């Protein structure tokens, strides 16, 4: 049942932002992320 | 923070150990070097319209002048095969030179320093980075602080306490819905709004969406407790 | 940011509908593939440049239905739903101000991101900015009120946050007037988008140049392949046709050299456009004059044919 | 004193000038001396 599907690519999740003239989100906690970057 | 760092370097080990994907950016350079020389070798096998690709099978069949009419074709086509390779290699050398000049800049700014440039040293807020050598390249392990568990709060730009508008020296004002605090912009850690945490300008009429709360003064109860010390000195002196 | 992808049938260009010219072309071997690998290498990269510039965010942020951006009026740069492509008002100026071969084997391949997908990524970056500040770069987007965002901004240029709030009406009215002057300016000046138009003009000039080289004799008795074949034998035809194959292959090796060199100019501009996307849009720069003149407060990206426009907002 | 910070004596700073500097602790203690002064005056009365 495997096949080559073809599709319009998704650019990312759709995500409305809860903006109001007196509302703010602030992080209670964090993560430390190590990421790799490669250059010739 | 140390455990999350030690965990994250562990995910770098496991990621690069598990699947052969990430280093494609170096492999595609090694491959275009090999493919270009391999192409340049194959071009020798072309005739350029001469009776052969094999120079000795021209020379060992023709004289000194019936051969020229063939050999000059091979010299011409072969020389154009070198000029094409050397052009591609120069144009390529610019791609690598550019990349190297960026790698030198990323070393200078993300390794020998700390960068305030957004996303330039990996996604997040840049803490620090570690260089690692790789065949014909460099790998940077960028270490970054990433905000993880936000809460919604209500906020206001200013507090009015005594007809005067107050503002944070650092941070932002927030309410848990019942009380008001000041906190640093990038990590929720609330503090009671004091005359030390805040600074003043103007009066309440101007700032759009200002709100009302007490502002604490840490000098006051220290003097008030000096007034209650003073009251017990005056009272005792009425006694004798 | 990018240029037109171009791909060529080296056989149809040199030798269209002649087996004879094909058999003489085999005498030169792999050169047609070497050219096609190079034009493919260019063409693939054009997607990469556009991906590095626009695809910097992996969530499509959307503006709230209500607008209380502190008196700032982004209606001129946000999406307009009334339209057949959901681009902004100022983007439709840009898509008009840039004004933009088949039978010779020359073909123009489509970009991976359609001009709709570029309108989506542009809107996501702009909606991220006006609702979420720097935080939509450095993690998940956190909301902040726009007058509070502008306070944190003023502190980024070393100005005290009360210098905003004591003047917020003026600061918005200046912003609203300035964006009006962007519209008015872009209608007025023809040189405005000149960089983008000069890129289109060069890629077009080179294809029309490459086509016109088919008319050249290269010292043959005719440019037309069958004028040579119809009146001559296998020997005298091979002499004559081998000049045309020489000349036309030299014409492709010229076009592809130019297009490779020109692709490096577009690459250098695309990486600069990706850096300005990260450091002027996803953040607030301390670099003097990097994100337009003044002290930098913020920037809004807008899409254009093969390019990007930044609206940089500065305290002067 | 809340706007400023203090280092050494005045010989070294080429182009330094003389003026008053307000300490906002002072009248907050001076009002607290007059109140105290009132306490003593009223305590002379009985
Ligand atoms: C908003 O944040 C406030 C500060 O954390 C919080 O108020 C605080 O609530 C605790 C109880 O949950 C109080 O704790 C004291 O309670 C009595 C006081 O007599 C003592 O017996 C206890 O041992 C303890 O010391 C705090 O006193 C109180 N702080 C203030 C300034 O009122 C609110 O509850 C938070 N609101 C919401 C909706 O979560
Ligand atoms: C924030 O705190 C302010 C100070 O308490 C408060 O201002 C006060 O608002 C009331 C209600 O409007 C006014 O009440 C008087 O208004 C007029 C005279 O000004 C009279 O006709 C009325 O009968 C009544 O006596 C106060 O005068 C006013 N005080 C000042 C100094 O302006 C704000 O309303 C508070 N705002 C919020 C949102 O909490
Ligand atoms: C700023 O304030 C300083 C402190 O008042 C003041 O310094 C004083 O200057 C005078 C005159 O130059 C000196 O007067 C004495 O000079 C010698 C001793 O050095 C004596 O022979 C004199 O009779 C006289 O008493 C003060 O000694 C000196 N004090 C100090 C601590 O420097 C500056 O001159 C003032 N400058 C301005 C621009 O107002
Ligand atoms: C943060 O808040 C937003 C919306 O504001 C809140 O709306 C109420 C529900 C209440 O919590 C108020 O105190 C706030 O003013 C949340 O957005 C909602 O998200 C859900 C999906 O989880 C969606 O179905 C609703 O339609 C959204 N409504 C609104 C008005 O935004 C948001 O989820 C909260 N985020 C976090 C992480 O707490
Ligand atoms: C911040 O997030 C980390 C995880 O990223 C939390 O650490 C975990 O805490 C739970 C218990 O609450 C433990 O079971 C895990 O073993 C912890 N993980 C690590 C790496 O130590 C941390 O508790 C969170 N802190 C706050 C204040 O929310
Ligand atoms: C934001 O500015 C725009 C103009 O750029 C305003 O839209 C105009 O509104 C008037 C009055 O309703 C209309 O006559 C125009 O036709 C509108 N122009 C466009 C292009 O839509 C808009 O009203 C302003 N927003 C606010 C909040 O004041
Ligand atoms: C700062 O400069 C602005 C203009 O750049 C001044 O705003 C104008 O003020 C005059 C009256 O003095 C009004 O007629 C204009 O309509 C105002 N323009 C705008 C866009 O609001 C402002 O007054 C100056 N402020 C100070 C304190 O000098
Ligand atoms: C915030 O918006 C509400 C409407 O939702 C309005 O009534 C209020 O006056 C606004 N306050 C500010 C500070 O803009
Ligand atoms: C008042 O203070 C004196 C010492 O100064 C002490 O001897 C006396 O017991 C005190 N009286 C009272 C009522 O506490
Ligand atoms: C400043 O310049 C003037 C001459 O215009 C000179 O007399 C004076 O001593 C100078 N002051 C300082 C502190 O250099
Ligand atoms: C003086 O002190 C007495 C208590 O000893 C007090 O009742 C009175 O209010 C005071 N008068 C003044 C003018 O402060």
């Amino acid at each position: 049942s495997q096949s080559i599907i073809a599709y319009t690519m998704s650019l990312g999740a759709e995500n409305s932002v809860a903006y109001s003239n007196n509302s703010i989100a602030i992080p209670t906690n964090f993560t430390i992320s190590v990421t790799t970057e490669i250059l010739p | 923070i140390a455990n999350q760092f030690n965990s994250a370097i562990g995910k770098i080990q496991d990621s690069l150990s598990s699947t052969a994907s990430a280093l494609g950016k170096l492999q595609d350079v090694v491959n275009q070097n090999a493919q270009a020389l391999n192409t340049l070798v194959k071009q020798l096998s072309s005739n350029f319209g001469a009776i052969s690709s094999v120079l000795n099978d021209i020379l060992s069949r023709l004289d000194k002048v019936e051969a020229e009419v063939q050999i000059d074709r091979l010299i011409t086509g072969r020389l154009q095969s070198l000029q094409t390779y050397v052009t591609q290699q120069l144009i390529r050398a610019a791609e690598i030179r550019a990349s190297a000049n960026l790698a030198a800049i990323k070393m200078s700014e993300c390794v020998l320093g700390q960068s305030k440039r957004v996303d330039f040293c990996g996604k997040g807020y840049h803490l620090m980075s570690f260089p690692q050598s790789a065949p014909h390249g460099v790998v940077f392990l960028h270490v970054t602080y990433v905000p993880a568990q936000e809460k919604n709060f209500t906020t206001a730009p200013a507090i009015c306490h005594d007809g005067k508008a107050h503002f944070p020296r650092e941070g932002v004002f927030v309410s848990n819905g019942t009380h008001w605090f000041v906190t640093q912009r990038n990590f929720y850690e609330p503090q009671i709004i004091t005359t030390d945490n805040t600074f003043v300008s103007g009066n309440c009429d101007v700032v759009i969406g200002i709100v009302n709360n007490t502002v604490y003064d840490p000098l006051q109860p220290e003097l008030d407790s000096f007034k209650e010390e003073l009251d017990k000195y005056f009272k005792n002196h009425t006694s004798p | 940011v990018s240029m037109t992808k171009t791909s060529v049938d080296c056989t149809m260009y040199i030798c269209g509908d002649s087996t004879e010219c094909s058999n003489l072309l085999l005498q030169y071997g792999s050169f047609c593939t070497q050219l096609n690998r190079a034009l493919t290498g260019i063409a693939v990269e054009q997607d990469k440049n556009t991906q590095e510039v626009f695809a910097q965010v992996k969530q499509i942020y959307k503006t709230p239905p209500i607008k209380d951006f502190g008196g700032f009026n982004f209606s001129q740069i946000l999406p307009d739903p009334s339209k057949p492509s959901k681009r902004s008002f100022i983007e439709d100026l840009l898509f008009n101000k840039v004004t933009l071969q088949k039978f010779n084997g020359l073909t123009v391949l489509p970009p991976l991101l359609t001009d709709e997908m570029i309108a989506q990524y542009t809107s996501a970056l702009l909606a991220g900015t006006i609702t979420s500040g720097w935080t939509f770069g450095a993690g998940a987007a956190l909301q902040i009120p726009f007058a509070m965002q502008m306070a944190y901004r003023f502190n980024g240029i070393g100005v005290t946050q009360n210098v905003l709030y004591e003047n917020q009406k003026l600061i918005a009215n200046q912003f609203n007037s300035a964006i009006g002057k962007i519209q008015d300016s872009l209608s007025s000046t023809a040189s405005a988008l000149g960089k983008l138009q000069d890129v289109v003009n060069q890629n077009a000039q080179a294809l029309n140049t490459l086509v016109k080289q088919l008319s050249s004799n290269f010292g043959a008795i005719s440019s037309v392949l069958n004028d040579i074949l119809s009146r001559l034998d296998k020997v005298e035809a091979e002499v004559q046709i081998d000049r045309l194959i020489t000349g036309r292959l030299q014409s492709l090796q010229t076009y592809v050299t130019q297009q490779l060199i020109r692709a490096a100019e577009i690459r250098a501009s695309a990486n600069l456009a990706a850096i300005k996307m990260s450091e002027c849009v996803l953040g607030q720069s301390k670099r003097v004059d990097f994100c337009g003149k003044g002290y930098h407060l913020m920037s809004f990206p807008q899409s254009a044919p093969h390019g990007v426009v930044f609206l940089h907002v500065t305290y002067v």
